[PDB]
């Protein structure tokens, strides 16, 4: 339903699929990858949800491109007709 | 209506008849029946039926990919419930792979 990542306190793409993973109550199995994020975003996770990504700049950082990766897959979800709020602060 | 969902027999019936089992439908139309995943009720709206058919963005890029080549996907094993962690992955000219640990690596199977 309602889910919150603090970008201060992700130092690697593991800690942010594993702050999704739980989060977003996501299956014990989760790849913990893009394309198992898509198949919970798409076929597990409850709607509506309301996804808070602070300090994503920072998160940024210390994932390398992955939290741009890890946003444009629920940025999919959400056009793919998901009802999933982003807020970016 | 016995039902083809094991990844042998699925691979098989892609590379035999280029498609899908009758018992696959796609996400869309299983929530058109009513399915909402957070409930795990797929078997309640949709007697037999899987998940199967939708594009695979392939988004890690470990499936190979090809100009013109598209991949799609299609649950495994599921019987009711909430989804499984298995997959076939099969593409435009008919390559097959599958997962069993939620798209975290594959096996080519045909």
């Amino acid at each position: 339903k309602k889910a919150v990542i603090n970008g201060e306190q992700i130092r690697s793409i593991s800690d942010l699929h594993q702050t999704l993973k739980k989060e977003l109550a996501l299956p014990e199995y989760y790849g913990e990858n893009l394309d198992a994020l898509w198949d919970a975003l798409t076929g597990w996770v409850e709607y509506p949800l309301v996804l808070e990504w602070r300090q994503f700049e920072q998160s940024k950082q210390l994932t390398e491109n992955g939290a741009e990766s890890v946003l444009q897959v629920f940025r999919e979800a959400k056009a793919e007709g998901a009802d999933i709020t982003i807020i970016l602060s | 209506a016995q039902v083809i969902n094991t990844f042998d027999g699925v691979a098989d019936y892609l590379q035999t008849y280029h498609k899908l089992p009758d018992n696959y439908i796609t996400k869309s139309e299983a929530q058109a029946l009513g399915w909402v995943a957070s409930k795990g009720n797929l078997a309640d709206v949709a007697p037999g039926k899987s998940i199967g058919g939708d594009i695979f963005s392939n988004r890690e890029g470990k499936l190979p990919g090809k100009s013109g080549r598209t991949w799609r996907e299609a649950d495994i094993n599921y019987t009711s419930g909430f989804r499984n962690s298995d997959r076939i992955l099969y593409s435009s000219d008919w390559l097959i792979y599958k997962t069993t640990d939620h798209y975290q690596t594959f096996t080519k199977i045909r």
